[PDB]
């Protein structure tokens, strides 16, 4: 991953979240569990729904092949024909497999980078108040508790 | 007490490509391409394809006895013809420009035939005994449908002046042919006349023909050989025929009320009682995807063909095991 | 005391798509798309077209009386032509390979008119009696410039056997013709001889043409057909001819001097009196942009023609709201 | 935006700053403004210059349309013509369309990295002796003077 | 006490191109284009390419006496012929459909050459005198040597009727001709009849070929023309041979033996003694770069043409100064 | 360079580490040298060798160009021939000097990615424990020796 969050400073992800594509794992003395964060989920969302449509749409118009016919002394016309058809499908199968094949690595960074971003929030927010363990996670210098908790998802801390 | 940033996994085995790496399982993707067809042929949009069976194009519109089934067919969506008929031309020979013609068909979807000269109108010349053994039908001898081989009477073949006017309003399809005899005494027992030619004229055709009197291999039983033409009469012309023998002689024409959407496709699949919006020569698709892999011709609203085996998009992320 | 990193905003409104995302506000972008034109039709490069008007190709090689504009025109630098023009092919016919001579025109800026036979020369034919009401000049009877249409003299055709060759460095583009008589007693009064051919022979041709006598309808109140077939005779190569009735005989030939690069382009629009470095079908571009959406068919230096409606690449930022 | 500085924790951009694309605004009790980082702007109008030109002349070698004409007799040729014209046109007509949509993503992404190097340009200076804000702005622990805001931008401080 | 985090440089100067920057000087790249040929003609994966030299295809097929070399070829990989042989058509003429011809030897690797008509086996006509000085051999007059020239034998030259039937179960390629004499008295000299015709008939050819008798430029000494014919006759069909004069028999066919993978390419290079995969008109190529630039057409295991001067990708990362 | 490593906080490359890609250089009272860090390397040297591989298999079909001849009076078609061989040509050479200049944009930036994913992950665990230069070092508080050097190579430290 070009930006080192997914499968990298955090090694993997979680069966236990959901209700999401990112978001927090909260620990304390009342519990733990899982929250996604809806609005970046959202953005991605958005984002990858949009990049399959555009991928559809810019390949709609394409080549169709025509049934064309020639007689026993046409063979150079003929052949000229099956060249030229052959031609733009090769060109369009290319064109697919490529956008697809590069799309995806795209995909893939996205997701990355929107993990990282949300890491970079957290970390903006926490600032002294918290030593970051190096795998995703902050512990606290001082007791969190579920409000405290629900004060970082929220962007107003401290 | 931690609070901890991560992303999602789930149970997926979905896999997708990228340049630099293959394989890669992820927790969402869309596959793009459609594989599956039903390898049926099948009504397009409710209308039922012009299956010829055994016929050929050829076969069909200059009325191969054996192609009866076909002697008034209906509006149709595609028209799908076997590799290798064997009902077509069954006295041998050529049909000019057929090519040509075979691709006017593809933007043509109904014909309607009409008597254009009747057989019983001949006064000069025999009508009836213009058949023959290559041509059988329910095991006597017969002729294509269509037109008309004519031969002299009472020992005499005189001149033919005839024409015709297209009333219709409709561009009308117009089939005549030519008889080459294989040696002169052939000529005298049909025609009685030695040397002959068949002029045909409309406003943009400008047409003689003469016959090749030659020596040639058997097929299905003929040394002679029919060399059919035709033109497309357009609204208010006429066509003159002028001839003094050899002439095979139109009895129907072809009036053209065209949708303008089809195609000949070529098939040995049989009718399949379905119905469609999409189809290929090797079966229909029903499909949501936007691209699909089933073959290269296609009729209808349909998904872009491309030559890949997969295409399969990443939605999710990259999956942990 | 704070410093903060930040990046520029403006009132810009100019917006650009990507794939996951459409309407972007940036506050910079060029658009690279060229969408409009003039409408006119204009001077290349300082090189008047040649603006056939009412004229096709056919009518103005041959000469046809209605298209004496372009008796001799200058170097052009390429040419117009109406989907529709009405004066082509006066007397009904056809033109030869008419869409191989037109294809060869694409090639060429600059024709020069040589007599290659006086009309004068004619010594046991009638040369000036060749006319016709279905060409008319002025109200009176005539006939293509270029070529004469020859009778008997004092009831006898005598046969021609003439011969031109190319003294001019520049290869030459001659033209010829012939009649197809609508009956035998036409054949007759025309030429005497009811059993006509013409030869033609270069060091690369080597034809015979046979005259078609049929009935057909009347087309500008001729049932007569005229039938021009052209070739280009090398430098120091002759150009034989031998007939017996029925010729259509070169009077003019056209000597090429050939820029090369030129087009017919098909257009309904008149001359308008202006210069461009780039032309279309539909009026000329003064851009400079790279692509351009006007028409697939240009002329000179030009953008490259894409399909889009808007093509515009970010420069800027994410503009702020 | 992939790097998170752009319409992310840097909430918006600044119509006061005309001077350049990236920059700096500082405020003390000398009071307060803007300047522009003439390096990296530069370097990202160079980039985006190439860009162009590189966009515009790897589409110079195109498909040419030549008119090309068929009588009554020659439909399957003609309309092979007409097939193989537009075939081309559709791939250029795409390939046009996608360069622009690929590389106007490239564009955005690359001045959101502008942005966020110039931040930690600034941040790995500071260090210890400002509180990062978590909003593009460094408060400093101790007064800073116009000279001292010099000294951050032109990349030699303490 | 320091810790470092660093990458590679080295002493690299090669360069890559990026859409932002050019010349971006890199650590390790990997070239892929080959722009390197060895600019012979070569065997192609052991077989020997059959290279005409100055003989054309046309000059090959029918016999031209000069054309020796080539009276039997071995089995061939690709053929070579130069723009313009000196050595085709000795004697003035035309070869019918000589480009699909053409096309379909692109297609065979293998010809065996069988006699069909003995020269020995003419009876009733001459057999020995088709002879030319425009087809020396030797410094003596001779003649294409696939094909007999046939006259008239003590004033008479009766109708021929001949047939082969095609024994092999190989296509046969069987080679015909024409000749059409510059006047009357030429006719009545070579073959007494002055209206001539031949017919040439198989179960799909239906063919009548009349003698045009014209005046025409000299080429190589001769005003008389010949046009040449083919047909591939299927097996187990036959030939029919019917003529009266004017007539250029086969004395030799081809059989055909054939790999199916082939070209003819166009080239002034002599043979090079060499043994190569992939091998373009310019020179062959020996690489294991996906792409190269030498020439458009190729044949063999061949990298893919690319009309790019230089393509290189980037491995490593930008060297430092 | 989007992640600002590369001839960015980082000023250059090391002819000294001959050893990989990417590595540490230490220093300390029993000396000083180089280390490549072998993971990360085969990391990348996977990446880029599946990139060409991926280049040149995806433009394993192509258009081949056929020998087709025609006679004097078959220009049309004859030009047809030319401009159909020829627009195919131009398509594919547009398609493969396209996607070198992506490529390499993209394997530039892969590096770029690479060195700062290895920046980071000594970063997390240095911590407090280092004073970062702002230049790709990280002097330390403590003494570290030999075993100490290695524990951060390692991943493994405090
Ligand atoms: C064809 O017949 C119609 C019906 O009378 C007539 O109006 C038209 O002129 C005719 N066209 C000819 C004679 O070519
Ligand atoms: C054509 O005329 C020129 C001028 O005398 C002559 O040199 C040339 O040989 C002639 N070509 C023929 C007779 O075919
Ligand atoms: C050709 O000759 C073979 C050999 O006898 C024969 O079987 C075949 O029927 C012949 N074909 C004809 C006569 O057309």
């Amino acid at each position: 991953g070009l930006f080192g969050a997914i499968a990298g400073f955090i090694e993997g992800g979680w069966q236990g979240m959901v209700d999401g594509w990112y978001g927090y794992h909260h620990s304390n003395e009342q519990g733990s569990g899982y929250a996604a964060d809806k609005e970046s989920t959202q953005k991605a969302i958005d984002g990858v729904t949009n990049k399959v449509n555009s991928i559809i749409d810019k390949m709609n118009t394409q080549f169709e092949a025509v049934g064309r016919e020639f007689n026993n002394l046409e063979r150079r016309i003929e052949n000229l024909n099956k060249k030229m058809e052959d031609g733009f499908l090769d060109v369009w199968t290319y064109n697919a497999e490529l956008l697809v094949l590069m799309e995806n690595e795209r995909t893939l960074d996205f997701h990355d980078s929107n993990v990282k971003n949300l890491y970079d929030k957290v970390r903006l927010q926490l600032r002294d108040n918290a030593k970051e363990l190096g795998n995703g996670c902050f512990e606290f210098y001082h007791k969190c508790d579920n409000e405290c908790m629900e004060s970082v998802r929220n962007g107003t801390y401290d | 007490d931690q609070i901890c940033i991560g992303y999602h996994a789930n149970n997926s085995t979905e896999q997708v490509d990228t340049i630099m790496e293959k394989n890669v399982t992820v927790t969402h993707a869309q596959d793009i391409l459609e594989k599956k067809h039903n390898g049926k042929l099948c009504d397009l949009d409710g209308v039922k394809p012009l299956i010829l069976r055994d016929c050929s194009v050829a076969g069909w519109l200059l009325g191969n006895p054996m192609c009866d089934e076909f002697i008034n067919v209906p509006e149709w969506s595609y028209i799908v013809e076997k590799a290798n008929p064997v009902n077509d031309l069954c006295y041998p020979g050529d049909f000019n420009d057929y090519e040509e013609l075979k691709h006017l068909l593809s933007r043509i979807n109904h014909f309607e035939k009409i008597q254009i000269i009747p057989k019983s109108s001949w006064s000069s010349h025999e009508a009836s005994l213009g058949v023959s053994s290559v041509c059988p039908y329910q095991g006597k001898s017969s002729f294509f449908r269509n037109v008309v081989w004519l031969f002299k009477k009472n020992s005499t073949y005189p001149t033919i002046k005839r024409s015709y006017n297209n009333t219709n309003q409709e561009d009308l399809l117009v089939l005549w042919g030519i008889h080459h005899p294989n040696d002169a005494a052939e000529q005298t027992k049909l025609y009685q006349n030695p040397t002959t030619y068949i002029s045909v004229g409309t406003s943009t055709l400008n047409q003689r023909l003469v016959p090749r009197i030659a020596t040639r291999s058997k097929v299905n039983g003929q040394s002679g050989r029919m060399e059919f033409f035709w033109t497309i009469l357009k609204p208010n012309d006429a066509i003159n025929f002028e001839s003094n023998g050899n002439f095979i002689a139109p009895e129907y024409a072809y009036k053209i009320v065209k949708k303008g959407d089809s195609t000949i496709m070529k098939s040995e699949l049989e009718y399949g009682n379905c119905n469609t919006k999409c189809q290929t020569p090797m079966g229909a698709i029903n499909s949501s995807m936007p691209f699909h892999n089933i073959h290269p011709l296609t009729i209808g609203e349909c998904p872009k063909y491309v030559k890949s085996n997969r295409l399969v998009l990443a939605t999710g992320l990259r999956n942990s095991p």
